[PDB]
């Protein structure tokens, strides 16, 4: 993956967000 | 000449019918006995290409494996688009085996002999198969277990090196063993990992050195933990006898260049992100006794920060074709004629 909420949640660490497979993945 | 096909690939393995851990029942019904008759032949005077990062036994196993999951591990609650099924969800017992994969006629299995082979390219040593060998399906992130080992060196490889975004498959020359155990005893959701920190520490510095070959000799070699996401991939996950194990892998990579094991502390999740869909799954508490397993790490899922004089890597993963691809990559099938 659900990117848009992986985006969410990696924006407040300073990160990205991209899929890994079906898994959200900080870059 | 013989050119890339897709068709119906067929399993073969020693599932034995009697044996009721699910890898075994699945195969009973999904694959037929091992080859008693192996017949590998040299193609003399042959090359040809490959591209492991574009190959469709990759899928064909992913596929393999989602319905052998999906029919053998059920969770009490699954949530997928926001809709909830719920469901008997008994413990079973798992182990992985071995499943070869299979040329059904007009078709042929190409496999690449070459000792360097990166992955990509032109092979010069090719012989045809009439099966893979065994590859035992470990569905893990971060590090590969029971898998096949490089022959005399470390190899590493990717799609594409130079873009960062890109996974590193480092397939090891010598293994590592990991013991990880849920003790079996106070609290039933605490467990933890053994492996020798002399191997461990021996293992980074040797990837290191194949990550200097790519990047630049100038370079600088860090190690660091992930950065973030999803447990499953924070920690590296697995099952193990039918629990899903998360395992802190921070003292794994934490490594710069200037006791006897490293003992990692591993939480038994009720509640996973699904590998095989986007999703979550819930599942019954872990059942009592000592649950332990002991692994080969046979390799490694990296991923490389990018963006100077210093390259991060870190662990990565989650995708599992990744890891059908560390085992399948010396293979694609072609139809004869
Ligand atoms: C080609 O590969 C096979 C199997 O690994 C090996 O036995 C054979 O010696 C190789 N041939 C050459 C010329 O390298
Ligand atoms: C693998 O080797 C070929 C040459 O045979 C090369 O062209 C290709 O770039 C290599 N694969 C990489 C760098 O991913
Ligand atoms: C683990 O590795 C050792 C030596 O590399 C090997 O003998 C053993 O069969 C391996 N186990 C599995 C399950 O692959
Ligand atoms: C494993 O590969 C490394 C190179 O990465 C080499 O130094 C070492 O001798 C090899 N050992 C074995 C047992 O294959
Ligand atoms: C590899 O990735 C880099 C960075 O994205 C890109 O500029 C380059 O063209 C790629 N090489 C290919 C696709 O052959
Ligand atoms: C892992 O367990 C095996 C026996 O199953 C043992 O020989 C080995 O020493 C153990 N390794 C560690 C690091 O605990
Ligand atoms: C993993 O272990 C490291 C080292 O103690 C720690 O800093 C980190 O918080 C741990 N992760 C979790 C999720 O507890
Ligand atoms: C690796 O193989 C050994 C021997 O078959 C097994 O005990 C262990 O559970 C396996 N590990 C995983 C993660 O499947």
């Amino acid at each position: 993956x659900n990117l848009h909420f992986c985006q969410l949640r990696c924006k407040s660490l300073g990160l990205l967000g991209r899929c890994a497979x079906t898994f959200c993945a900080c870059v | 000449v013989w050119k890339e096909a897709t068709t119906t690939l067929f399993c073969a393995s020693d599932a034995k019918a009697y044996d009721t851990e699910v890898h075994n029942v699945w195969a009973t019904h999904a694959c037929v006995p091992t080859d008693p008759n192996p017949q590998e032949v040299k193609l003399e005077n042959v090359t040809e290409n490959f591209n492991m990062w574009k190959n469709n036994m990759v899928e064909q196993m992913h596929e393999d494996i989602i319905s052998l999951w999906d029919q053998s591990l059920k969770p009490c609650v699954k949530l997928t688009g926001g809709s909830v099924i719920t469901q008997a969800c008994p413990k079973v017992s798992f182990e992985p085996i071995p499943i070869h994969y299979c040329a059904p006629a007009g078709f042929a299995i190409l496999k690449c002999n070459d000792k360097k082979f990166n992955g990509t390219g032109p092979c010069t040593n090719v012989s045809t198969v009439q099966c893979t060998h065994g590859i035992r399906p470990v569905v893990s992130t971060q590090l590969l277990l029971n898998g096949s080992l490089a022959e005399e060196e470390i190899v590493i490889r990717s799609e594409n090196f130079t873009n960062n975004a890109k996974t590193i498959i480092v397939q090891l020359n010598e293994s590592v063993v990991i013991n990880c155990t849920r003790p079996n005893n106070g609290d039933i959701r605490q467990a933890h990992c053994n492996l020798s920190k002399t191997q461990w520490e021996n293992t980074l510095e040797q990837i290191a050195i194949k990550l200097k070959e790519q990047f630049g000799n100038n370079k600088t070699i860090i190690f660091n933990p992930s950065s973030g996401g999803d447990p499953e991939i924070v920690t590296h996950s697995f099952n193990c006898g039918g629990e899903f194990f998360y395992c802190n892998s921070t003292q794994l990579f934490t490594w710069n260049d200037t006791g006897r094991n490293i003992t990692l502390p591993c939480r038994i999740k009720q509640i996973i992100n699904m590998w095989q869909e986007v999703g979550k799954a819930m599942y019954a508490p872990p059942i009592r006794g000592q649950i332990r397993c002991s692994s080969n790490i046979t390799g490694l899922l990296l991923t490389r920060d990018g963006g100077n004089g210093t390259e991060i890597f870190r662990p990565g993963g989650g995708d599992m074709r990744d890891n059908w691809r560390s085992e399948l990559y010396k293979y694609k099938v072609v139809k004869i004629e």
